[PDB]
RNA sequence: GUCGACGUACUUCAUAGGAUCAUUUCUAUAGGAAUCGUCACUCUUUGACUCUUCAAAAGAGCCACUGAAUCCAACUUGGUUGAU
RNA sequence: CAUUGGUGAGCAGCGAAGGAUUUGGUGGAUUACUAGCUAAUAGCAAUCUAUUUCAAAGAAUUCAAACUUGGGGGAAUGCCUUGUUGA
RNA sequence: UGACGGAGCCAGCGAGUCUAACCUUGGCCGAGAGGUCUUGGUAAUCUUGUGAAACUCCGUCGUGCUGGGGAUAUUCAACGAGGAAUUCCUAGUAAGCGCAAGUCAUCAGCUUGCGUUGAUUACGUCCCUGCCCUUUGUACACAC
């Protein structure tokens, strides 16, 4: 499976360069179908040519989830291990629980003597999808970074304003129902990228009824992940603040697992440009 | 899919969501679960067969898994794939446990002993390995590849001492009583070793047929021309007729469908192997066709521990002078059968079950595999029938306890009695209702 | 596109999924003349089982199977140009 | 370099590594005289250039 | 024009490659003998294979196993699969195939990770 | 936050004159040039065949009878009055 | 100090009027052994010819026959089918 | 499970003409700028590749902790493995040990890798605390 999945990724780059390179086609093809939708002159470099018309013959026949995900986006289920960095303290082991409690099929794996190369062999060879690593600053945890694992992408992201459900107090246990989820204001296509990435790994399809609900709410590129429960009430909703509550700024997103670090990168954060502070999701 | 072999129907069809052609299966004991393992997806379906969905998928394999069982005994499962890998998955009952067993080379054709405790795999080396399962430890391996007989195909241009093409067994096949292996692969032989002293038993030529392809080690050189041999020129445009004057080959075909469409000679292959639940019979799924090989004991002396005295006129002396018992045991000892068949119709009804308490502990599995490959086609029914109940009466604990020595023997036993003793019961009971209300009842107008 | 049904069905396509001219794109020869040569000495198998015939045709998942067989004096000398030839696997 | 050692592809063959070969720790052996000459010089050469 | 054979071992990360070529009976480890194998308490994990079928195997042959890398005990784990499994392989071909599966029966029985390493680890539990 | 109208700003779009070739004669023009049963020599291009290198890989396989070649051993001849 | 690298010089040991390596040719096998030829119930084999000719038998409205074509578009002149005109 | 003092021996990551102190005492040259030389003190995870530490082996000692102003050339602070409670954890895992890097966010009061040594105990059960699902078999035989 060595060979199948490096020649596996290698094919699809090559549609994926193709595509981007012979997207002209698309276009010129969609021209001609709208003039012939409304019968107007097609213009001089798609008039001359009698290639793209015999052709456009066999292509009239042609004619939303990303392509790493768009095999099996409803259909299968994540599996999801969330793991700690190295030597990991003992906030971060609690957090870590935490972010496994956050996420439904995910369970937590024991970091130490785990090089990151035979982990992500390990990983997708049993099958799981997501992987999510935890990075501590003396009990503080700092970054957490998502990989999707059948060659998919890696976002880094950091964590910045941390309250955990042990640090509050002796507050019960959580729902662990399928919950709804709330993404607000991604509206570029980089906000509709990361929505992608950060809700496949949910089980799908929660229930009317689910009473758990999970918000990443963007505000000014720091992504504000809240958790809570509700009764809807004979006036209103009446919302209760379980689970860990911060803030997530996404610094890289990169297009491989997190193993090589020569992945073509997709976005990441230009911290030192000149207008550094003037745009969002830069 | 599954068919139900009594209303000859198609009751059930489990798919994969991913559209994958499968390659091997293995059904659970008591047929809840069936799983089944391709050879292009390295995962393992698991479906369930009441409700018809997909359970799960096992993965963890990452080679195309080559062959599947379920152990009859304790329900475990064992795959064995390409990736040199054998693997025993415990599915049921909240554990979900998978130990993985190296091998040496990529694994075809696992099988699983018969109580479940081993399970022996073949390699692409040509040898056997037979492994212990809840120790996953090797107990012992058998060396295959010098006992095999690779033929030189007409096309190829190496030699059968060093074409590599079928010097393995891609098919095996425990005995019933867990103490032999029987073989076949893409070669023309059939291999049966006994698994204790892991030596080869015997090896069978599944063909001499020349039309064939991989039988002759050794070509005749007269066919060698200066421009290739003479069996690769096609003499198909001297035909009388077009039908067969035409070529319709397209190329590079192996294993297709319709052998026109393949230009070359077929060659001798054994695809699957079987040992038979009732009598000493392997059957093996040769391009011939299903070959079948079973012993006679008409011929072959075999006698068993056999004394000066011990004679046919001697049993016959015993019997005149009626100790039935020593004639019977007589008659075991020098295993001939004729004698067997003589003593054993000579012992009358009264002392059936004196004899049959009486018989002693080692020619118990000899007159039960007797009395059921006697009473198949025999037409004594109820003498047959005496004999199991005073047997299964008298020493049915040691049977019971001895499962394994007894299951190819007892289950001849119950193919005598469900299939022409319980079908003459179903005729009889058939008149006796119809009698009933052909005289109890009224019919008046 | 559809009209690669027309224009990029080829002859030339059908030839360049044969089995030495994928083992020449695997870089398992020099050439597509000593991959026929390769493969009529009989040294490639795909999976399990020796292919003996420049004709084969190798899919997309069948070419992850394309590899020589153990014991070939090619699989020896490639190990033992790398001075990895463990004589324990016969190669 | 990093992409190519990553995709490799073991079952490589070219004829070449019949004279080319590797030491110990895995590099290349390059023969730093030539490769048109050979290095050691046989006992009739000796005699003659002594 | 004589006849070797060359093996590996492997644990954690060591690796131990051994050459087994007719000889005179000496068995040397990085260039000193077998039975200067350091830390000592596991000399005989290094012994094992000489022991277990005799020193008469041993008679013929002359090894020597050159390891690196990994630490104390991953070194003798090294050292003592390169050893059984290079012995069996000078069995399989230069001596006869009898002996040689007599010797995989040996070793097998003893451990056969004498023979083969636990090679891909771990578990997504 | 969405489309019209005007204003603005930008992109693209010219084909003539002449000659030659194209009809198993003739592309339409008389302004143009070619109709011959082979004798030899030299030079040049190409392909086989035999051997072969990079550089290997596989041997239609065994046994016998005969013949040849090479390297040692041996003998003979020449050789410190000088072989290679 | 290794060479599990080349080329040489020699011992021990092996060792019956020599030894090693390569190669051309032919023969027997490579499937299970009933003889040669022809105009064949017999001739011949040194020969079939100067009896080798006659008679008899023998002729489907099947007076039907590309099961044989790389794909898209055509087919002036052909060719096929059908109609028709004049004999 | 010590304290000294030698010896043995084992890694894997890491290669941007780049990698890195401070405060002084003075002599001379020079117009000054500054240069050179000399000198003492403080700080220090060394400087780019060789290598580790734990470990193994060998000799010696031998097991009731600590203070400043007073007295001659003893008596007035914290602590000898940490309470109630609470958290986390199932195999190359827990834990020990060092070695490198410093990667547009985070990090140096540290963070992340990298190897080395590597176990005890569950691997069952829903009894407890919970959480979730179903309550027409539907889906086609057979059986229930």
């Amino acid at each position: 499976m060595l060979r199948r999945q490096a020649r596996e990724r290698r094919e699809y780059l090559y549609r994926k360069a193709q595509e981007l390179q012979d997207s002209q086609l698309q276009q010129k093809r969609q021209i001609i179908k709208q003039a012939l939708a409304q019968g107007k002159p097609l213009p001089k470099e798609l008039a001359e040519d009698e290639s793209l018309q015999k052709d456009f013959r066999y292509d009239q026949s042609l004619k939303q989830v990303d392509d790493e995900y768009a095999a099996t986006s409803g259909i299968m289920d994540p599996r999801i291990i969330v793991t700690t960095s190295r030597d990991p303290s003992t906030r971060l082991s609690q957090f870590a629980k935490e972010i496994k409690l956050l996420f439904p099929n995910a369970v937590r794996l024991n970091r130490g003597n785990y090089v990151m190369p035979n982990l992500v062999d390990a990983c997708k060879k049993s099958g799981t999808t997501d992987l999510v690593v935890l990075h501590e600053h003396r009990g503080v945890p700092t970054s957490l970074t998502i990989s999707h694992f059948p060659h998919g992408p890696t976002a880094q992201f950091s964590l910045h304003n941390v309250v955990m459900r042990h640090d509050i107090i002796n507050a019960g246990n959580q729902s662990e129902v399928n919950p709804h989820l709330i993404f607000d204001n991604f509206t570029t296509a980089l906000g509709k990228r990361v929505v992608c990435i950060l809700k496949h790994l949910f089980n799908a399809g929660p229930k009317k009824d689910s009473e758990r609900v999970i918000t990443f709410a963007n505000r000014g590129d720091f992504i504000s992940v809240r958790q809570h429960v509700y009764v809807r009430t004979r006036e209103g909703v009446e919302i209760a603040e379980v689970g860990p509550r911060f803030e997530m700024r996404l610094f890289e997103l990169r297009l491989g697992t997190l193993e090589n670090k020569d992945a073509d990168v997709e976005w990441q954060l230009r911290r030192f440009i000149r207008t550094a502070n003037k745009k969002d999701y830069l | 899919r599954a068919w139900d072999l009594i209303r000859y129907r198609n009751f059930r069809t489990f798919t994969g969501t991913e559209r994958i052609q499968f390659n091997c299966l293995a059904v659970d004991p008591s047929g809840e679960v069936v799983c089944a393992g391709s050879l292009d997806n390295f995962d393992i379906h698991v479906w369930s067969v009441q409700t018809g969905q997909l359970l799960d998928a096992l993965s963890g394999h990452e080679g195309p898994v080559s062959c599947l069982s379920f152990s009859q005994e304790n329900s475990v499962l064992a795959s064995a794939s390409w990736d040199k890998t054998i693997r025993i998955w415990s599915i049921f009952g909240r554990s979900q446990q998978v130990e993985p067993i190296e091998v040496y080379s990529d694994v075809l054709a696992l099988s699983m002993r018969p109580d479940g405790k081993e399970v022996a795999v073949s390699t692409l080396k040509g040898q056997i390995s037979i492994f212990n399962i809840e120790d996953a430890k090797q107990v012992g391996n058998i060396d295959c590849r010098k006992d095999i007989i690779s033929g030189r195909f007409n096309q190829d241009r190496f030699t059968a001492k060093n074409s590599e093409r079928s010097k393995f067994f891609t098919t095996i096949h425990y005995s019933f009583d867990g103490m032999a292996i029987v073989a076949g692969g893409n070669n023309n032989s059939i291999c049966l070793y006994d698994v204790p002293n892991e030596v080869l038993l015997k090896r069978f030529i599944v063909s001499r047929n020349m039309a064939l392809n991989g039988t002759l080690e050794f070509l005749n050189s007269k066919k060698m021309t200066e421009a290739g041999s003479l069996d690769l020129i096609d003499d198909a445009g001297e035909n009388s007729d077009l039908e067969d004057r035409i070529d319709n080959s397209l190329p590079g075909s192996q294993r297709g469908g319709d052998l026109s469409t393949r230009k070359m000679r077929p060659e001798v292959r054994v695809t699957s192997v079987q040992f038979s639940p009732t009598a000493n019979a392997f059957a093996a799924a040769s391009t011939e066709g299903l070959l079948i090989y079973s012993t006679n004991d008409t011929i072959l002396f075999d006698p068993f521990d056999l004394d000066v005295d011990v004679t046919p006129h001697s049993t016959v002396e015993a019997l005149r002078e009626k100790q039935f018992l020593n004639a019977l045991v007589m008659a075991f000892r020098l295993n001939e059968e004729y004698l067997i068949n003589k003593v054993y119709e000579a012992i009358p009804i009264k002392e059936i079950p004196l004899v049959a308490s009486n018989i002693p502990a080692i020619y118990l599995p000899r007159i039960l595999k007797f009395i059921g490959d006697f009473a198949i086609e025999s037409q004594h029914i109820e003498f047959n029938l005496i004999w199991i109940k005073a047997l299964l009466s008298a020493s049915g604990g040691y049977i019971n306890e001895h499962k394994y020595l007894f299951s190819t023997a007892m289950r001849s036993i119950q193919r005598f009695i469900v299939r022409v003793a319980k079908e003459v019961v179903n005729t009889t009971t058939d008149n006796k209702y119809t009698y009933r209300f052909l005289v109890s009842t009224d019919g008046s107008m | 596109k559809i009209s690669d049904l027309e224009n990029k069905v080829t002859v030339s396509a059908i030839c360049r999924r044969r089995l030495p001219v994928i083992m020449h794109r695997l870089k398992m020869a020099e050439t597509i003349q000593d991959a026929v040569k390769f493969i009529e000495q009989g040294h490639v198998r795909v999976g399990p089982n020796l292919i003996n015939d420049p004709a084969y045709l190798v899919t997309r998942n069948m070419e992850d199977y394309v590899t020589w067989v153990d014991n070939s004096k090619i699989k020896k000398t490639l190990l033992r140009y790398r001075n990895q030839i463990d004589d324990f696997d016969f190669s | 370099l990093r992409e190519k050692a990553k995709e490799r592809n073991p079952d490589e063959y070219y004829h070449a590594m019949h004279s080319r070969k590797t030491d110990a720790k895995g590099l290349l052996i390059s023969s730093r005289h030539g490769d048109e000459e050979d290095e050691s010089l046989s006992m009739d050469q000796v005699k003659l250039l002594k | 024009a004589v006849p070797s054979v060359q093996t590996f071992g492997k644990k954690k990360s060591a690796t131990a490659v051994a050459h087994v070529k007719a000889g005179k009976g000496l068995i040397k480890v990085n260039g000193s003998p077998i039975t200067l194998v350091e830390p000592e308490i596991l000399r005989f994990k290094v012994y094992e294979p000489l022991l277990l079928v005799g020193l008469d195997k041993f008679s013929n042959i002359d090894i020597r196993v050159r390891v690196t890398g990994g630490g104390h005990v991953s070194q003798v784990y090294a050292i003592r699969q390169a050893i059984a499994k290079g012995l069996v392989a000078y069995h399989q071909k230069y001596v006869d195939e009898q002996s040689k599966n007599e010797l995989k029966k040996a070793f097998t029985s003893y451990d056969r990770t004498l023979l083969i390493a636990d090679s891909r680890r771990p578990e997504p539990k």
